[PDB]
């Protein structure tokens, strides 16, 4: 459906910062969730981080909140991902995705099971 | 007959005086079906299908996604919608009864559209689909992967209506359903105890029964149909039964299959739902898409 493409990633020094985007073909309804998912080596993908469209509240997982923050350009049908004070267990590949909720009952968005998905973006953190 | 992908285009019933969103949607993009049934059937001949890689399901998807966006920029009530294969192409449509949507299929046929099937976005069950002919049927990529979905396609329907709120299902037609899943689920699952829990967490369409009226979103309390043992024969321990619903600001409608999901001496299993795509798995099982050779 929506296709994405995540760019923004490679090497960045301890303590270092780095901007991730994502930006689909397609138009975005206003009932989808965007976020970011990470899979680190050896380990199974978690989340990061969701931003509804059309109000703009946001979720964090507890491991980032604060050292993270989503935010999105509905004119551009791009979402981001600002990441502050990376560390050496944030080295992952980052995925953006979208999850369609067209019955949701509130603007806040899921932390579950999205089921579009992006190529994904490789961030490595060096101790 | 040569398996391949091509963009389809859909069939409407839609009248150009109704001013029913469906209809506004069909009317634009849809053009008017064919009176024609069309048919070409075939016998002793495979084909393999996989209902879980299918571009058919993708393509009413994106049409659903952009009918509900243009539609709330009040009526709401679907049609039920044909999707037909382009000049070049045809759409196959495996006819064994007891497929399960993946692997050979020894009996086909040859269609130029599909059957009318109107766009229900819900959750945990599935309604006003297609019941499944003869025996039940149960669906998944890897029974042994608990992440993936379960579609369970019902033979034989259990009326639902729910007012301005609460849900009516008779118990008899609800105890004869789980009894059969369970044993089936006994033929696919072994020596092992099957029972089924509501939703352990997730959003709010996911862990309720979540569908629209007229315009009106309903999320109905689960607990009470998801709350049995069914091991060596079978056993229902909740309070006809009757559900909770949220308003967020009638429908006759009947349920035709289920959605599950297990969690890995007991293999238990719960509702689920989420990705329509599966709720439309549930009406495209049938066809796939091949090249005219
Ligand atoms: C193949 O399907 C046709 C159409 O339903 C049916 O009449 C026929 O008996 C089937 N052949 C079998 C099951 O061998
Ligand atoms: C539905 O399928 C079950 C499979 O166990 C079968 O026993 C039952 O007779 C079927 N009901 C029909 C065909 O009406
Ligand atoms: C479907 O049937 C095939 C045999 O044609 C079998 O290999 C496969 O495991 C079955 N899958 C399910 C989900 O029943
Ligand atoms: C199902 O089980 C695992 C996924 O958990 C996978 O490695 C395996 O290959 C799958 N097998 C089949 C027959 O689908
Ligand atoms: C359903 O109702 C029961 C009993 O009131 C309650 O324990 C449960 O949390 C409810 N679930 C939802 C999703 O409302
Ligand atoms: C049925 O009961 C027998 C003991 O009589 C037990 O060994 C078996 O596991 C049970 N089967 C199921 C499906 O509960
Ligand atoms: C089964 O139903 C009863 C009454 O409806 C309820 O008290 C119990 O918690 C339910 N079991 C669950 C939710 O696992
Ligand atoms: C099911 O169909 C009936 C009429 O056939 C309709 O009134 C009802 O709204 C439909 N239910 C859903 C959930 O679309």
């Amino acid at each position: 459906a929506v296709q994405l493409q995540e760019s923004g990633g490679g090497l960045v020094q301890a303590g270092g910062s780095l901007r991730l985007s994502c930006t689909a073909s397609g138009r975005i309804s206003s009932s989808y969730d965007m976020g970011w998912f990470r899979q680190a080596p050896g380990k199974e993908r978690e989340f990061v981080a969701a931003i509804s469209w059309s109000g703009g509240t946001t979720d964090y997982a507890d491991s980032v909140k604060g050292r993270f923050a989503i935010s999105k350009d509905n004119a551009k049908n791009a979402v981001y991902l600002q990441m502050n004070s990376l560390k050496p267990e944030d080295t992952a590949v980052y995925y953006c995705a979208a999850k369609w909720r067209p019955l949701r009952y509130s603007d806040y968005p899921s932390n579950s099971d999205y089921y579009d998905w992006g190529q994904g973006t490789q961030v490595t953190v060096s101790s | 007959w040569k398996e391949a992908k091509t963009t389809l285009f859909c069939a409407s019933d839609a009248k150009a005086y109704e001013k029913e969103v469906h209809n506004v949607w069909a009317t634009h993009a849809c053009v008017p079906t064919d009176p024609n049934p069309q048919e070409m059937v075939l016998a002793n001949v495979t084909e393999n299908f996989n209902m879980w890689k299918n571009d058919m399901v993708e393509q009413m998807h994106e049409d659903i996604i952009s009918l509900w966006d243009e539609s709330l920029k009040v009526s709401f009530d679907p049609i039920p919608l044909h999707y037909c294969a382009p000049a070049g192409f045809a759409i196959l449509k495996c006819n064994n009864k007891t497929f399960n949507g993946t692997g050979p299929c020894r009996n086909v046929s040859t269609v130029q559209c599909t059957h009318g099937i109107k766009p229900v976005v819900s959750t945990q069950l599935l309604l006003n689909g297609s019941l499944a002919e003869e025996e039940i049927i149960i669906r998944s990529e890897n029974l042994t992967n608990n992440a993936k979905t379960i579609i369970v396609h019902l033979n034989e329907s259990v009326n639902i209506v729910c007012t301005r709120a609460h849900c009516n299902i008779n118990e008899s037609k609800w105890n004869n359903t789980l009894q059969k899943v369970g044993e089936e689920l006994a033929k696919h699952f072994p020596s092992k105890t099957i029972k089924f829990e509501p939703s352990s967490g997730g959003d709010l369409e996911i862990t309720t029964h979540s569908f629209n009226c007229r315009g009106e979103f309903f999320y109905c309390n689960t607990s009470d149909l998801f709350n049995g043992t069914y091991r060596n024969g079978t056993y229902n321990h909740t309070g006809t039964i009757t559900l909770q619903c949220k308003i967020k600001q009638t429908c006759n409608s009947n349920i035709t299959g289920l959605l599950l999901l297990r969690d890995g001496d007991t293999e238990t299993f719960r509702p689920g739902g989420g990705d329509m795509r599966d709720n439309w798995r549930s009406e495209l099982y049938k066809y796939k898409v091949v090249e005219i050779k």
